[PDB]
């Protein structure tokens, strides 16, 4: 799960 | 709720029709966050979640979108009686904000996986009764706009979301959860977290959105993922076009992470006549320096990742050193684990694999190698220095012996003749000044032909003894 606009994958 | 002028573009039959809707809303006194999130969620559902029957674009009919809109406004207006919470001065009260947060919270499914993709939008909240962490914060702000609460706005750090409100917009309130297995603080200010100098609250240098920046957030929240191997081209295109619209109107000026996201999208599929990815990464760093005291980490991690992907070792090392130079002035606190993981992976996986390839290429006769450039060795040292300084004063340690073998191996990738050319000076050629006590004590170990592995380990960690036998 990635916080919006966090870099990388 | 929906005004006649908001309805004239429907049905939306293409990406460009969605863009036109966003342009129209951004031209209004306030863009309608509920409308826009419902539209994005609808098209994401039919482009990423369920593509059965797709032939071009999932047409968004007014009847469908208006009924979703009605479901949301009915559920907020029915549950939040504004008469119980009088507003002086166009300012909302903490009790009112907490009531809206409770309404959203209490609507959610009892049990669900909170880390899933595609649960960020009001379409997910209405159709699935599911939201992710930051999606709850957004939904609270969209509910407050629907109620006429013009002072309630989204606040964003690099890993969390809350709201600002009240007289002069100076109040803060938690409205969602953060992470896994942390204790809820809904209703409280963010002042303890600011005061403790954690990364999570950016020493107070967090983003306070206006409504246009709230639109930018929902655009950054688009998730083009279909599965682990496959992205929706349609949703990538949509996100990229919407970010350029926001950029041209000025609404990314104060949003570093959105600028990095747009740079990433341009690298994947460049738009003719637009700035290069590097220009955009540097604009993101400039935004953080201008508006946020140069206290943000991800503008530098965006840049470093671009250099890493392009096997620019020198510039990747420089950008990671610059990353560390930001973190050094924070205290590592209990809910900062995401940025710990980012530094750990860089030190203990990404840099090692970069230097291993560089070593093979040097063996094959590469010229201008990072491994022969003392300025590159100095960047590596500055990266570790910032991490060590970060640890000083922190309530929880950062370094452990699991870091030390990677440090020794990375140092060793540079020959002694290269390492000797960096002059470490105390407060010609590269000059470096260490801020951390750990690196200052490390200095005399850094120029020997064969690094004293054991001594390095002792200096990097709390360990002060060697084995008894």
């Amino acid at each position: 799960w990635r916080f919006p606009a966090r870099p990388g994958t | 709720g929906l005004k006649a002028a908001q309805k004239t573009l429907f049905p939306l039959r293409s990406i460009d029709d969605v863009v036109r809707l966003f342009a129209a809303e951004l031209g209004r006194e306030e863009p309608d966050l509920v409308l826009l999130s419902l539209v994005l969620g609808f098209v994401e559902h039919f482009l990423a979640v369920n593509r059965v029957g797709l032939t071009y674009f999932p047409v968004a009919d007014l009847s469908i979108i208006a009924a979703l809109y009605a479901r949301f406004t009915a559920q907020i207006r029915g549950a939040v009686d504004l008469s119980l919470y009088p507003r002086e001065g166009g300012v909302s009260s903490r009790e009112l904000v907490k009531k809206v947060s409770d309404v959203i919270w209490n609507s959610l499914s009892r049990s669900y996986f909170k880390d899933r993709a595609h649960i960020q939008s009001l379409f997910s909240f209405i159709t699935g009764t599911k939201l992710d962490s930051s999606g709850v914060a957004f939904a609270v702000v969209g509910a407050c706009q629907a109620l006429g609460l013009r002072d309630v706005h989204l606040a964003l750090s690099e890993d969390h979301a809350w709201v600002v409100f009240g007289p002069n917009g100076e109040q803060t309130a938690e409205v969602t959860w953060h992470g896994k297995g942390n204790e809820d603080r809904r209703g409280q200010t963010v002042n303890a977290g600011v005061a403790e100098r954690s990364w999570l609250y950016l020493k107070g240098s967090y983003m306070r959105c206006d409504r246009k920046m709230e639109v930018a957030f929902m655009v950054c929240a688009i998730n083009p993922s279909i599965d682990l191997h496959t992205d929706s081209l349609e949703l990538l295109q949509l996100q990229q076009k919407l970010l350029w619209l926001l950029y041209d109107l000025g609404h990314l000026e104060r949003y570093p992470m959105a600028l990095g996201n747009l740079a990433d999208l341009e690298e994947l599929e460049p738009t003719p006549g637009r700035p290069d990815p590097l220009t955009l990464y540097h604009k993101g760093i400039a935004s953080a320096k201008t508006y946020y005291r140069d206290e943000h980490i991800y503008p530098y991690i965006y840049l470093a990742g671009y250099h890493c992907r392009n096997r620019n070792v020198r510039e990747a090392l420089q950008a990671w050193a610059d990353t560390a130079t930001v973190i050094q002035d924070y205290n590592y606190c209990r809910e900062d684990e995401e940025i710990y993981k980012e530094f750990f992976e860089v030190a203990n996986d990404v840099i090692p694999n970069l230097l291993k390839e560089a070593a093979s290429l040097l063996e094959a006769g590469s010229q201008g190698s990072a491994l022969q450039d003392p300025e590159c060795f100095a960047h590596l040292l500055r990266f570790y220095d910032g991490i060590c300084k970060w640890e000083e004063g922190s309530p929880t340690p950062v370094l452990h012996v699991g870091w030390a073998t990677f440090l020794v191996q990375s140092l060793g990738r540079f020959e002694g003749q290269v390492r000797q050319k960096v002059r470490i000076v105390s407060v010609e050629g590269p000059v470096l000044t260490f801020q951390s006590e750990k690196m200052k004590g490390m200095k005399e170990l850094l120029v020997a032909t064969k690094i004293n592995s054991s001594a390095i380990k002792l200096q990097l960690t709390a360990q002060s003894q060697v084995q008894m036998k």
